[PDB]
């Protein structure tokens, strides 16, 4: 992945 | 100049109503709210279509929100200098994830002055983009239109396009 923020849902 | 491209088949139901086909390329004369006129490029014929079984065949780089080859980091200072503020977004190719895009925003906070937020934009198979899978979009130009009218999930709303 590699992931910013979360994922609003 | 504007061109938009049928996602679904339509079989006309009212008078005045254009029939049309999956992947059929038709040109916007007006854009009434719900039903918009348009005229075929596959037939010449003219009508009103379904607002939501279409999505913008435009170019993307004309459009001021999207900032084709652009970091993350530079991304954050873009939006942080003078002229922009809180609700100023833009969306970028993914540096990481290749295929894919960002959206950066930045936003206010007690404490830390001022953030500036990434979020990730999930491809979906064919027509497709979403960033929660509660709604998803066709196109760039449908997901941005949305979410500056509201921010359901997101943690600011999209008020405007990064100036440079």
């Amino acid at each position: 992945e590699g992931q910013y923020q979360p994922q609003p849902a | 100049d504007n061109l938009v491209i049928a996602l679904h088949s339509y079989e006309p139901s009212h008078d005045g109503d254009l029939g049309f086909e999956k992947g059929e390329q038709l040109r916007i004369l007006e854009q009434s709210g719900e039903w918009w006129k348009a005229q075929s490029l596959t037939t010449g014929q003219e009508g009103f279509i379904p607002f939501n079984f279409v999505a913008k065949a435009n170019s993307l780089e004309p459009e001021p929100w999207f900032f084709k080859n652009l970091s993350r980091k530079d991304a954050e200072r873009q939006l942080l200098a003078p002229g922009n503020t809180h609700g100023s977004f833009l969306i970028r190719e993914s540096e990481s994830t290749a295929g894919s895009f960002s959206l950066s925003v930045r936003d206010f906070d007690q404490n830390q002055g001022e953030v500036v937020k990434h979020y990730k934009i999930r491809n979906l198979d064919n027509g497709g983009f979403y960033i929660s899978p509660r709604i998803t979009f066709p196109g760039l130009h449908e997901l941005v239109r949305h979410y500056t009218n509201a921010s359901d999930g997101l943690c600011t709303r999209l008020s405007r396009p990064c100036q440079t």
